[PDB]
């Protein structure tokens, strides 16, 4: 998963970057202006494994 | 035993002695000695109640020129249901093998409550032999006992690390405990097992497993009986 985990960092950090270049500017103040909710929850679950 | 003498080797017949409640004649015995003024061995027993038992036990046993035999099964009850008491340890020591009851499984079921864990014959292997009885009935004794063993572990392993992480061989094993437990062991007080029914019994329970799973039973006698 950590190996999985770069090669998607580094994919999802060159799709920002062609995003940033395409957009002519940086769109990270924007993000942040808009960042009143978050979109995006993690619900933790208590999973059995073994004992 | 005198009778049993007589029959035997006398009448040509096995006779198959049951002797009960050992206990009692080992109290009864302590009150004889204690009667001639002898000092009482470890537990209030007479020191001499090796001797004795030796007596009454090995009058049993096979001889050459006669076509009887004695068998022995002299039961006894355990005070406080401890091994390490005198009645028991020298009945372990003069006689050959042991059948347990156990407690446990008299509160579990019904009859008999016989547990195969601690209990074992030494002479089984002459018993159970190829012309005689079955030719399959050491290696499904042995495959019992064994899984059974595995069955009490699983049993005990549920609890501690959940049912769903134990593996297809204690998942197994636990049914097949519950199965020997429930079906196997427990008997009617009337009912009647032959030899042959008994083996065939196992075998349907021994069936639940995959032919490679059954790992004390020899190839011919799995390939032959399963």
């Amino acid at each position: 998963a950590k190996q999985k985990m770069g090669r998607v960092m580094q994919t999802a950090a060159f799709s920002l970057a062609e995003v940033s270049y395409a957009t002519g500017e940086n769109i990270g103040y924007q993000v942040q202006e808009s960042v009143s909710t978050a979109r995006f929850k993690v619900r933790a679950r208590q999973e059995n494994v073994s004992g | 035993l005198t009778t049993a003498e007589y029959l035997a080797y006398q009448t040509e017949r096995h006779v198959l002695t049951i002797l009960t409640d050992m206990s009692s004649y080992a109290d009864a015995l302590r009150e004889v000695s204690a009667a001639r003024e002898e000092v009482p061995g470890r537990r209030g027993y007479p020191g001499y109640m090796y001797t004795d038992l030796s007596t009454i036990y090995e009058r049993a046993g096979r001889v050459e020129g006669r076509n009887g035999s004695i068998t022995q099964i002299p039961i006894l009850t355990m005070p406080n249901d401890d091994i390490t008491h005198p009645i028991p340890d020298l009945t372990g020591y003069i006689t050959e093998g042991q059948i347990f009851v156990d407690r446990q499984l008299h509160n579990k079921g019904i009859y008999p409550p016989i547990n195969v864990l601690p209990s074992l014959s030494r002479l089984m292997k002459s018993a159970i032999g190829e012309g005689m009885t079955r030719k399959d009935h050491g290696d499904v004794s042995n495959q019992l006992y064994a899984k059974y063993a595995i069955g009490k572990d699983a049993a005990a392993m549920k609890a501690v690390v959940g049912e769903e992480a134990l593996s297809i061989e204690d998942k197994l094993s636990l049914e097949f405990l519950e199965k020997f437990e429930k079906t196997f062991i427990t008997q009617g007080a009337y009912e009647d097992r032959t030899v042959f029914e008994s083996l065939d019994q196992a075998w349907s329970l021994l069936r639940i497993y995959p032919k490679e799973m059954l790992n004390r039973i020899s190839p011919k006698i799995l390939d032959e009986f399963y």
